[PDB]
């Protein structure tokens, strides 16, 4: 049951975890010129927002 | 003023090593050869004019030698170094692996061999920096330095039969693991810091100071836990133990990069001078979790050496089962305990580096660390099965060499602690004799499992054959006459521990 | 007798409505051209905030900014003739293949 | 105030780089000679770091109701001059090879130097708009400077469109702010409110639309998806002098604002910040990972090393030690990657035409040039903040900042981001020390090498002792 080291498995996880959260961030840098300029009203949407919240 | 220069002749004898591979590729082994018994002369003469057994437990700071310089006046930073009775076993033990680890990369004939040496000896004084320092500034440093030397000759000069892909893979395991450790212990140092200036107005980097601290038990127990973390990922401790067995099988096949990097516990130091004094309250309350991770640790590590179809993988397990001993010892609060910890930490240093050295040369022979294509190997071999007998029988338990005094004496002390724990390991040491016959069993009696392990073999070069009979005579005197080891470490054993109970 | 606020709110609905130009439209002349309306509220409002305050600070950072939208304006004119004669179309969503 | 001769005589490299531009522009006007340009260029930027001395030997005052000069300036017009002078140096064997006018690359670089000395010196929001439309409008003639190239064409169209766009937002919050306070002076920012009332709304939604276009100015996600396609598409040392001068000059301009304004030390911004940062670190660590071109990993790169620069910027009020944090990280962090675009700009030079792609290929680089296989190997450890670099000296300020200031979150951001670095970064290195499957004379691109070898010693020996660079950067106080 224990021969191939489950506790590093279970430490090795954060690793995949990582690679997951990276491939996921890449499919944001498209290319594509609009979607930057929708990226930019978005965060300064967001910024008003939360300075107007606090 | 021998410190200083005790840190400082490594890194010189490396650079002129990296330097003199213009004059030939068979120049630099006898440099490093030069230095690295400069190193380990001038270790054994501050140990023979150091007066270790006759002195007594007067008090944290005391210490043998010590040095001051401003690095970093602005933060308060200086390179201070200091010296006692057990930061002196240390470095003798690592002058004398790095000596070992220089015999064993011996002809070793190819480009940019100077390079390896260069790394080797940045690695070997960076283990000898980190066990000297008393500035926490100074000391992270070099805790953190020996990473990029280690990196590069695992991921460049490691095992040439697995892929570039996996030694890469290692290496980069290896570096994270140890480096985001390291981060966290430096967040702890510098909150320790700043919290010693808040309360004072003094501030500094200076061990000495810093033990006077008033702070809540929380925050002790935040600091204590960072520390803790940054020396259990190097100890190592499950489940940070994980870098070490692909490291191990991934390092350069000569065998020498276990012995320079890993093959001494600068965590079992670490937690003893600064997770014990700095934060005694913290870790009297985290005794039970460390002594029960180091329970684990014993007995994952005796299932996973007993799994293995790879020699190197299996020491690296024991490793990690020894260490889980030594980690139940250091928080026992015990001072026969302690000495019984730094009895095993040398004896571990001794029989892994036999193991390792061993291992090695056996791959050399057969271009293979299969314990599934072998058997027979008694009968093939000369000096190789008899040698791997002794030091499985060391690393067994085995009263006669070292690590019996040094598991026994931590036994004795941690059972005057805490006893449940206490049988758990001696059953652990049963699992110790099980793993140990189990790779004598695979390796080297039975019939050839492989057309390899059925012809005559070559036998064992004089240099090797010479070293490793050294290894066992150190081995066979520290289970037969421990007594000078004992008394140079019992000041500082007896200061750590009397610091540790009287603050609780 | 007329209010900052209205003023302010006049400069910023043609902020936005020059944003949303500048999102919904693939020819990069549009975008331009919304980048110039963007521009112009942005100095319409400081004029605002100069002429309520009686100071002449408004018009002087009006002045920095239709220099600095006559050469935006030129720059960004350059680069869609640029793009026009080496593609032959001022679709602004072929010009993306950098990515990743 | 008026000026007086004294105030002249606070006012050189200023004086110093518009002249140099006159004389380049009229030599240009003369002869197209690419060799005497570049030398009236870097001659020009040597002199203004000679008049940064001479001012360093007067005192610091405010000239004009726009400027102030102080030691605090004088840092950060050297921090730009030097990354400009790499920037032409770099330059010379990238338009030797570009069969087109060359001198014109001079001449907006010394026009953007001309702006980031501005933004180092600037006191007022004239002053700050001003300095930032001079040094994007000349990065949008520099960006597509060989706009026969599609990739280049890409990158002008996209930083123009998207540095219009933030410039606008910046305007409209400047306009917004001048709306509440009454007046474009730092200090007056907030000044005219009291007894709490320094939340306002339209102070807090000017400088959210400020933040916005500066956050674009400093690649801070999230208008952080310009900068891999930017820092890709531009020539490689345009892409050096972006990533080194323009963060540089609109971080310390912020610095400034942050450090005079009296609604600096409202919570609203310091959390909106805070989460900017942590999102900066985590988000340009992660998306490096995977990265096999150069040009956008550094662009993610500089994406997490402003978050870290993010991370000291919002312990300003609450601790002491944050300004000089920022200095010796932006020292760090000028010289690393100086080095590493450089590395970049030497082994892309010259330039190879219009059709032929500027793929890098760092593989194998040891194995036919291995110094500056060396060379990249040291920038990729100062970046990662190893203890051996000056890169682990900032990182180990602003640790000390956030921990006095007890900003623990973006700690523990630091460290994980940290750890995703040495991943990416090591990665590099042990690839430059890879294999290779398969695959100049001048004394420019000498000048290029020594340029990089330099700029790792200092990082290298900056790493082993710190203290020269500590007390450089203490003695360079402001105005208070
Ligand atoms: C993910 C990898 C990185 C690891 C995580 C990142 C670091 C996390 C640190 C969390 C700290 C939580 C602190 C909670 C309270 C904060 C506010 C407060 O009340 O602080 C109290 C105190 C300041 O009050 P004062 O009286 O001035 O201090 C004198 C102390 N007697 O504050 C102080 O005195 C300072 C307290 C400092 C505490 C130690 C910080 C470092 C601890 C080690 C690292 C974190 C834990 C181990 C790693 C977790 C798993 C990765
Ligand atoms: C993509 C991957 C990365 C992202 C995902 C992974 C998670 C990343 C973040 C991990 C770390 C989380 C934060 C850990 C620190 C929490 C600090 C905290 O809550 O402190 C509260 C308190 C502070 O002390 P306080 O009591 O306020 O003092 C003043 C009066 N006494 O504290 C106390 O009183 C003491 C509290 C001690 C327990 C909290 C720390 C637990 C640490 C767990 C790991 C280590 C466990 C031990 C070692 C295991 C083997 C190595
Ligand atoms: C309860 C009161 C009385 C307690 C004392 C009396 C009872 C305990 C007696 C235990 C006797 C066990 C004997 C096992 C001998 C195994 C020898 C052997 O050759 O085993 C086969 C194998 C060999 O390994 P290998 O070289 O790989 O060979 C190829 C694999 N066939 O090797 C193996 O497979 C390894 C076998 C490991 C056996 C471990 C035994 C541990 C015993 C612990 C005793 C604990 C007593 C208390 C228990 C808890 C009570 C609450
Ligand atoms: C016991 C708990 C309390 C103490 C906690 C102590 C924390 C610090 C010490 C432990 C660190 C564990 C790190 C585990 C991952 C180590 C890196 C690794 O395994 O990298 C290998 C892998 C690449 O493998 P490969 O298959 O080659 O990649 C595909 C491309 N060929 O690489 C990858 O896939 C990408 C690697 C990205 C970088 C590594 C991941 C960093 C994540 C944050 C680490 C900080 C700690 C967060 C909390 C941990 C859990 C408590
Ligand atoms: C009443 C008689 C006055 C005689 C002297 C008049 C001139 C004195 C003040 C001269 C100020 C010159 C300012 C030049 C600024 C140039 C800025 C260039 C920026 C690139
Ligand atoms: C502190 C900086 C640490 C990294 C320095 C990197 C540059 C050192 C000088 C060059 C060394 C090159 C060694 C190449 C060895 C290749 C071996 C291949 C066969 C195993
Ligand atoms: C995706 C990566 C996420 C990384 C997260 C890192 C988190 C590190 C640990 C932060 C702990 C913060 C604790 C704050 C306690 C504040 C207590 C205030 C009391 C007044």
């Amino acid at each position: 049951l224990l021969k191939r080291d489950p506790l590093n498995s279970m430490m090795n996880i954060p690793a995949v975890l990582s690679r997951f959260a990276g491939k996921g961030l890449l499919l944001s840098e498209n290319g594509y010129l609009r979607w930057y300029v929708a990226s930019m009203s978005i965060g300064a949407v967001v910024v008003l927002a939360l300075l107007m919240v606090l | 003023m021998l410190l200083p220069w005790l840190i400082l002749i490594p890194f010189i004898g490396g650079f002129l090593c990296w330097q003199t591979e213009r004059f030939g590729v068979k120049v630099p082994r006898w440099i490093a050869l030069i230095t690295m018994g400069l190193t380990l002369a001038l270790s054994l003469q501050l140990w023979l004019q150091g007066g270790y057994s006759l002195t007594q437990s007067a008090g944290i700071p005391q210490w043998q030698s010590e040095f001051d310089m401003p690095w970093i006046p602005r933060f308060g930073i200086s390179i201070h170094l200091a010296i006692d009775g057990l930061s002196l076993l240390m470095v003798v033990l690592t002058g004398l692996l790095g000596v070992l680890a220089v015999l064993c990369s011996w002809k070793e004939i190819e480009k940019y061999q100077g390079f390896f040496h260069l790394n080797l000896m940045w690695i070997l004084g960076g283990v000898i920096g980190v066990f000297l320092a008393i500035d926490m500034f100074l000391f992270f440093f070099f805790w953190e330095m020996m990473l990029v030397p280690m990196y590069f000759l695992i991921a460049l000069w490691g095992h040439k039969a697995s892929d570039g892909k996996t030694r890469i893979t290692a290496a980069t395991k290896f570096f994270i693991y140890t480096q985001a450790s390291g981060l966290v212990m430096l967040i702890a140092i510098l909150a320790l810091v700043f919290v010693h200036y808040n309360a004072t107005g003094v501030w500094t980097f200076n061990y000495e100071e810093l033990l006077n601290t008033p702070m809540s038990s929380g925050v002790e127990y935040l600091l204590m836990l960072g520390f803790f973390i940054a020396f259990a990922v190097k100890m190592p401790v499950v489940p940070l133990h994980g870098w070490l067995p692909d490291a191990h099988s991934q390092a350069p096949t000569a065998g020498s990069v276990d012995l320079a990097g890993i093959l001494l516990k600068t965590a079992a130091y670490g937690l003893l001078r600064f997770s014990l004094p700095l934060f005694p309250n913290a870790s009297a309350e985290f005794a039970p979790i460390a002594m029960w991770l180091g329970v684990i640790g014993i007995f994952y590590g005796a299932w996973m050496a007993f799994a293995q179809t790879d020699i190197k993988r299996l020491i690296a397990y024991t490793s990690v089962s020894h260490m889980g001993f030594v980690l139940i010892a250091i928080y026992t609060g015990s001072q026969l305990a302690y000495q019984g910890a730094v009895i095993q930490m040398i004896a571990h240093g001794l029989s892994a580096a036999g193991l390792f050295i061993l291992c090695g040369q056996l791959y050399e022979r057969i271009h293979t660390r299969d314990m599934r294509m072998m058997g027979g190997l008694w009968s093939k071999m000369k000096w190789l099965p008899a040698l791997s007998l002794f030091f499985a029988v060391a690393t067994l338990g085995m009263p006669g060499t070292g690590n019996f005094v040094g598991e026994f004496m931590i036994l004795f002390g941690s059972f005057q602690v805490v006893p449940v724990i206490t049988v758990i390991s001696t059953f652990g040491l049963v699992f110790a004799s099980v793993y140990s016959l189990a790779m004598l069993h695979r390796a080297y009696f039975g019939k050839a499992k492989s057309q390899i392990a059925s012809q005559e073999l070559p036998g064992m070069s004089l240099r090797e054959l010479f070293m490793i009979l050294l290894l066992v005579v150190l081995l066979v005197l520290l289970g037969f006459y421990p007594q000078p080891i004992l008394d140079t470490s019992h000041s500082a054993i007896g200061n750590i521990q009397q610091w540790f109970v009287n603050s609780v | 007798m007329i209010p900052l606020q209205h003023g302010l709110i006049l400069a910023a609905i043609l902020f936005v409505l020059g944003l949303t130009g500048l999102v919904i439209r693939r020819n990069l002349l549009f975008m331009l051209i919304g980048l110039e309306i963007m521009i112009n509220a942005s100095a319409l409002a400081f004029v605002v905030a100069g002429s309520y305050w009686g100071q002449t600070d408004g018009q002087v950072m009006y002045i920095l900014a239709i220099s600095l939208a006559a050469a935006e304006a030129s720059i960004g004119l350059a680069l869609l003739l640029q793009l026009h004669r080496r593609r032959q179309n001022l679709n602004i969503d072929s010009v993306s293949e950098m990515r990743g | 105030m008026t000026i007086t001769p004294q105030n002249l005589i606070a006012l050189l490299p200023l004086l110093i780089v518009g002249l140099t531009v006159v004389v380049v522009m009229l030599s240009i006007a003369w002869r197209r000679n690419h060799f005497l340009n570049a030398t009236l260029s870097v001659i020009g930027l040597n002199a203004a770091l000679v008049s940064l001395w001479f001012v360093g030997q007067a005192g610091a005052m405010d000239v004009t109701p726009l400027m102030r000069v102080d030691g605090f300036a004088m840092l950060y017009t050297g921090l730009v001059l030097l990354a400009s002078l790499a920037t032409c140096t770099f330059a010379y064997p990238w338009l030797e090879g570009y069969n087109d006018n060359k001198d014109e690359f001079y001449l907006l670089v010394l026009i953007a130097a001309l702006g980031g000395i501005l933004l180092a010196n600037a006191n007022h929001l004239a002053s700050l708009f001003l300095g930032i439309e001079l040094i994007s409008l000349p990065l949008f003639g520099l960006v597509g400077y060989a706009f026969r190239q599609k990739r280049s064409l890409e990158a002008s169209i996209k930083y123009t469109i998207l540095s219009a766009a933030a410039s606008s937002f910046l305007l409209f919050g400047m306009a917004l702010v001048y709306a509440q306070s009454g007046d474009l002076s730092f200090v007056a920012l907030g000044k005219n409110l009291g007894d709490g009332m320094l939340n306002e709304p339209l102070l807090l939604a000017g400088f959210g639309l400020m933040i916005v276009g500066l956050g674009f100015k400093l690649s801070l996600v999230p208008f952080h998806l310009w900068t891999p396609d930017v820092y890709q598409g531009a020539p490689a040392p345009v892409s050096t002098f972006l990533a080194t001068a323009s963060k540089i000059a609109i971080f310390g301009v912020v610095m400034r604002l942050f450090l005079y304004a009296p609604v600096g030390d409202s919570e609203a911004i310091r959390v909106v910040l805070a989460i900017i940062a942590f999102a900066s670190i985590i988000f340009g660590n992660l998306m490096a990972l995977s990265q096999t071109n150069i040009k956008r990993l550094l662009g993610y790169s500089s994406i997490s090393h402003l978050g870290y620069l993010l991370v000291a910027l919002i312990a300003l009020q609450t601790g002491e030690m944050s300004m000089e944090a920022v200095g010796v990280y932006l020292a760090g962090y000028l010289f690393s990657s100086l080095g590493a675009f450089g590395v970049v700009s030497l082994m892309s030079s010259p330039y190879r035409g219009p059709d032929a792609d500027s793929l890098f290929s760092y593989r194998g680089l040891f194995w036919h040039r291995p110094i500056l296989a060396a060379v990249m190997t040291v920038m990729m450890l100062s970046l990662a903040g190893i203890p051996m670099t000056l890169g682990f000296i900032g990182k180990f300020y602003v640790l000390a900042v956030g921990v006095q200031a007890h900003l623990w979150w973006l700690v523990g951001a630091v460290v994980v981001g940290s750890a995703i670095g040495l991943y990416y970064y090591l990665r590099v290195a042990v690839s430059l020390y890879l294999h290779a499957p398969e695959q100049p004379s001048n004394w420019q691109y000498s000048a290029g090498g020594i340029v990089v070898l330099i700029s790792a010693l200092l990082v290298l020996v900056l790493g082993v002792w710190p203290q020269p660079l500590i007390s450089i950067v203490r003695l360079a106080m402001p105005l208070m």
